[PDB]
């Protein structure tokens, strides 16, 4: 059965640089295989079991390891290589996949432009209220949003969505939507989202007061 | 020096040219006579690697039996490639004969004579031979019939035991005779008889060898197949040209000195050798009877989850390469150059 | 070569069962193992079961009471039946072949050929067009002109909805987020754009939403709130 863990979660790289993805196993294995996956497509086998690369796979891809530690090396990253990579184990059923390692395009750190949107008066009629927090054009991908309603940390009642890495400026954008009933929205004044990110040395808070447009 | 080499082997047999039996006919055309006194040379102070699971010899035999069946048999109706062809389908004499596989010039067959050879790895008692022993190409799930037996105690083999996906091949040392019969004058109702006392003691000694492999604290259990095609769910075999499907639940439930398994003859079958479906004529009236030596088993281990202290094993088969493997495991071909 | 063609799937109500077929080449069907593997949104692949060339069936312990595999040797097709469907069974379902170290002469492991995938969506939601609310521009946020505004396309089913701005004549600085599945069973997304604040007084901004499954089309003008 075994348990597989991959690192890092994300690998930032410029084209030409050497990529090395890690795969760690809970117990001793004989081998692991590697897959590439792009959005909208199915996984694509890269490295067959002992040993070598699947058909159509270019030479820059290579893999090796034994026991607990395995790795996939991309000697010189090309634009086509930016994708999610999984490792997979065959010791016994069920065959486990790794959580995946995201390879994205490196760029100079960029802080997000944070915006908060109160719920429209139109939606409030419907008995529900949606509060949106936008993180615009940031890098790296890792970012934390924290909602507060009158200093009450909101947990479990929000949903996040992230755009694909922009092919032109290599940034991400992120939305976080807090869902409240009307009654609850009518009951509190201060609404805020706090953003933590590498491009910010202190977390940035954007807020508004209900009834104070 | 030599080295592992793939080459086209040729076959030898004692087939009879006057016999219209389809194995004899095939061999008569494809094989040569057997050597009266076959030579065997011991290689003193020599170690050699073997791998029964990666043996090209198995593939070559596989190819032969497929063509043998494809040539020999004549179903009334056959479906292949969305196309249906119908032809005359007279009954035929069906009974496997022993076939020997031999190395050409510039090549040689190495034979592992080591005690308790587990199928892969070092062999210290190695010898060389021109041809393998006589192997009957018995097509069957889930028991191995008319095969070879170990002189010592029972031996179980797997490419990897900790891999639940890989089949286990049991080689018996004491065979259990099984007689199957379609009573004379339901024409499809048949049944097989074998010794209860002899089978229980067999199951017990198999469990002991399994305990050696998985641990003493592990409790062994046998269950019927988990499912699949009728051929692998039942003990399927041929007897007098008719295809039998015997309920083996009584053989594989374990934790009347005779065991009677209810069998069925089937006209419409799946072909083990290709995609499609075949339909044969109903069975002959009169006596249809066989008597085979159970010499091995094909087992599969559940695994599936974190060890519960209990290991469940079930009857396997389906891939006939494993059937050939149970006989060819000791042999490897090399380029003697 | 070397093809795996699937069929089946679609919208299913909770509690029902779904069957997905997978036609394989004769070579694949004869020589290879065929896995059944699914992948939910935002998740990695999950192994459900396989069928060996021998015919042996093996299923994941967590699905064995609800999942059934079988093959049709007449045509070289394999099947999976998943019963007692739940919302979290929603995923793309794949059949995919693998030698599993049993195919001569290389004896390699690795899932080298995948089917096109069969989308299964388990839910009780009916077809519904979205409600389009405005994400009003700021008072004056980011320096220079740049201010953020957008549309909230909420509560629709099934996917997809497409969004443009000003009849598609505005692509600069637009971000249409991928949809999220709410706890209600309905989808929702947002589309935003950054624009000059100087233009907020003059320039008119309209997001054009289209949900084909319900023939719903909306043009929503987003403008600064009356204050
Ligand atoms: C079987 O595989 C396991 C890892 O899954 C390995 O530890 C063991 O050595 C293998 N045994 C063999 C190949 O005989
Ligand atoms: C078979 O025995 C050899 C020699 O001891 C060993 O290297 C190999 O791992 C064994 N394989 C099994 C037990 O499957
Ligand atoms: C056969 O093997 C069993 C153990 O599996 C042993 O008890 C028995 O004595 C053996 N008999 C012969 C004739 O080798
Ligand atoms: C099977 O038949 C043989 C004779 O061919 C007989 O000696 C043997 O006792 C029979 N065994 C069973 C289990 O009927
Ligand atoms: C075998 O017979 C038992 C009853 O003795 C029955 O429960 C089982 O379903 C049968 N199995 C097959 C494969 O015929
Ligand atoms: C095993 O050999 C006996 C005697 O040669 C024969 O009658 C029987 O049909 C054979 N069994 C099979 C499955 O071929
Ligand atoms: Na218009």
């Amino acid at each position: 059965e075994i348990v597989l863990t991959q690192s890092p979660a994300t690998l930032s790289l410029s084209p030409g640089e050497r990529a090395t993805l890690s795969c760690r196993a809970s117990q001793g294995l004989n081998f692991v295989v590697w897959y590439q996956q792009k959005r909208g497509q199915a996984p694509r086998l890269l490295i067959h079991a002992p040993s070598g690369r699947a058909p159509g796979v270019p030479d820059r891809f290579s893999a090796r390891g034994s026991g607990t530690e395995f790795s996939l090396v991309i000697s010189s990253v090309e634009p086509d290589d930016f994708a999610i990579y999984y490792c997979q184990e065959y010791s016994s059923t069920p065959y486990n996949f790794g959580p995946g390692t995201r390879v994205d395009r490196k760029r100079t750190v960029a802080a997000p432009s944070v915006f908060i949107f109160p719920p429209s008066d139109e939606q409030l009629k419907s008995g529900t209220a949606s509060v949106v927090c936008l993180l615009n054009n940031f890098y790296p991908r890792e970012a934390k949003v924290q909602w507060k309603v009158d200093n009450a940390l909101q947990s479990g009642n929000s949903q996040e969505s992230v755009t694909e890495q922009d092919s032109k400026d290599s940034t991400y954008s992120l939305s976080s939507t807090l869902t409240l009933s009307k009654a609850d929205y009518e009951k509190h004044k201060v609404y805020a989202c706090e953003v933590t990110h590498q491009g910010l040395r202190s977390p940035v808070t954007k807020s508004f007061n209900r009834g104070e447009c | 020096v030599w080295k592992e080499a793939t080459t086209t082997l040729f076959c030898a047999s004692d087939a009879k040219a006057y016999d219209t039996e389809v194995h004899n006919v095939w061999a008569t055309h494809a094989c040569v006579p057997t050597d009266p006194n076959p030579q065997e040379v011991k290689l003193e102070n020599v170690t050699e690697n073997f791998n029964m699971w990666k043996n090209n010899m198995v593939e070559q035999m596989h190819e032969d039996i497929i063509s043998l069946w494809d040539q020999s048999l004549k179903p009334c109706v056959k479906l292949t490639g969305g196309s249906v062809i119908t032809q005359a389908c007279p009954k035929v004499s069906f009974e496997p004969i022993p076939i020997h596989y031999c190395a050409p010039a510039g090549f040689a067959i190495l034979k592992c004579n080591d005690k308790k050879f587990n199928g892969t790895g070092p062999c210290t008692n190695v010898s060389t031979v021109q041809c393998t022993h006589g192997i009957r190409p018995v097509v069957s799930t889930q028991l191995l019939l008319n095969g070879s037996l170990a002189e010592e105690e029972i031996v179980i083999r797997s490419e990897n035991f900790t891999n639940n996906a890989k089949t286990i091949i049991v080689q018996l040392n004491e065979s259990v005779v099984i007689n199957c019969t379609r009573p004379n004058n339901d024409i499809r109702q048949a049944h097989c008889n074998l010794s209860k006392t002899q089978w229980e003691n067999t199951l017990e000694q198999i469990a002991i060898k399994l305990k050696e492999q998985f641990g003493n604290n592990k409790t062994i259990i046998f269950n019927p197949s988990s499912g699949g095609d009728p051929e692998i769910v039942t003990h399927s075999f041929n007897c007098g040209g008719e295809f039998f499907y015997c309920n083996s639940t009584q053989l594989f439930t374990w934790n009347g000195r005779n065991i009677t398994l209810p069998c069925r003859i089937k006209q419409i079958i799946n072909m083990w050798q290709e995609v499609g479906k075949a339909m044969y004529a109903p069975p002959i009236r009169g006596q249809i009877r066989c008597s085979s030596n159970i010499t091995g088993l094909l087992l599969t281990r559940d695994g599936g989850k974190d060890t519960n202290g209990t290991e469940i094993f079930r009857p396997g088969g389906g891939d006939m390469r494993d059937n050939w493997r149970s006989e060819l495991y000791k042999y490897k071909v090399v380029k003697i150059e | 070569q070397g093809q795996l063609v699937q069929s089946g799937g679609g919208l299913k109500k909770p509690g029902t069962s779904v069957t997905i077929s997978c036609l394989a080449s004769e070579y694949t069907f004869n020589e290879f193992v065929i896995h059944w593997i699914r992948q939910a949104p935002g998740q990695g692949p999950l192994w459900l079961g396989l069928i060996k060339r021998s015919g042996r069936l093996m299923t994941a312990y967590n699905f064995q009471d609800r999942l059934s595999l079988r093959r049709d040797r007449s045509t070289g097709t394999v099947f999976m039946e998943l019963r007692g469907l739940r919302p979290d069974d929603t995923a793309v379902y794949y059949c995919a072949r693998d030698g599993l170290g049993e195919v001569a002469p290389d004896y390699r492991y690795g899932i080298d050929v995948w089917g096109q995938g069969s989308t299964v969506i388990v839910t009780s939601a009916s077809t519904k067009g979205p409600s389009v609310f405005p994400l009003a521009p700021s008072s004056k946020s980011t320096s220079g002109g740049t201010a953020a505004l957008g549309c909230l396309v909420k509560d629709y089913f099934p996917e997809p909805v497409t969004v443009s701005w000003n009849s598609g004549a505005l692509t600069s600085g637009v971000h249409t987020f991928p949809a999220v599945l709410q706890s209600s069973g309905l989808y929702s997304l947002s589309s935003v754009v950054t624009v000059p604040s100087s233009s907020l007084g003059t320039q008119t901004y309209i997001c054009n939403v289209n949900h084909k499954p319900s023939n719903t089309k909306v043009d929503k003008k987003a403008e600064p709130k009356s204050c």
